[PDB]
């Protein structure tokens, strides 16, 4: 299906770690700040859902 | 004499938020993906309104 | 897109669907939204309202 992911590429030009920004409001959160750590506290998201 | 002054100040105003990909396209995607080759332009908005 | 629309394409026409996020195409103007009734009443022979 035609979604939205994020992908990170490591120092060998190989995938190691994904996310589905449309599974969990967690997962639009961490595609919404554009990172896989993200701190305490209240953020606004954008609609990937 | 007694006399009784006031001084009006202001202190805060609105806080706002705006939503850039439905700014600029509202529910299109293709104005979506010609959005993202534009990048790291709406996450420094979203900064500095917060 | 100024008037009614006489002379026109061979596309074939669909069934409406009420209150659902679709791609609708009324006379050639394609968009995406969902659809609601209205209330709102319209000059004689004008199509649509910005
Ligand atoms: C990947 O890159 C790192 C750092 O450049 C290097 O030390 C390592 O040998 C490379 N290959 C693998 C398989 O990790």
């Amino acid at each position: 299906k035609p979604t939205t992911f994020m992908l990170k590429y490591d120092e060998n030009g190989t995938i190691t770690d994904a996310v589905d920004c449309s599974q969990n409001p967690l997962a639009e959160l961490k595609c919404s700040v554009k990172s896989f750590e993200i701190d305490k506290g209240i953020y606004q998201t954008s609609n990937f859902r | 004499s007694i006399s009784i002054t006031t001084e009006v100040m202001p202190v805060s105003m609105a806080k706002t938020s705006v939503d850039c990909n439905m700014y600029i396209c509202g529910d299109s995607t293709e104005c979506a993906n010609l959005l993202l080759q534009y990048g790291s332009f709406c996450t420094q908005l979203n900064r500095a309104l917060s | 897109l100024n008037a009614p629309a006489t002379v026109c394409g061979p596309k074939l026409s669909t069934d409406l669907i009420k209150n659902q996020c679709v791609n609708f195409n009324f006379n050639g103007l394609t968009g995406t939204g969902v659809l609601t009734p209205s209330s709102k009443r319209f000059q004689p022979f004008q199509q649509f309202g910005r």
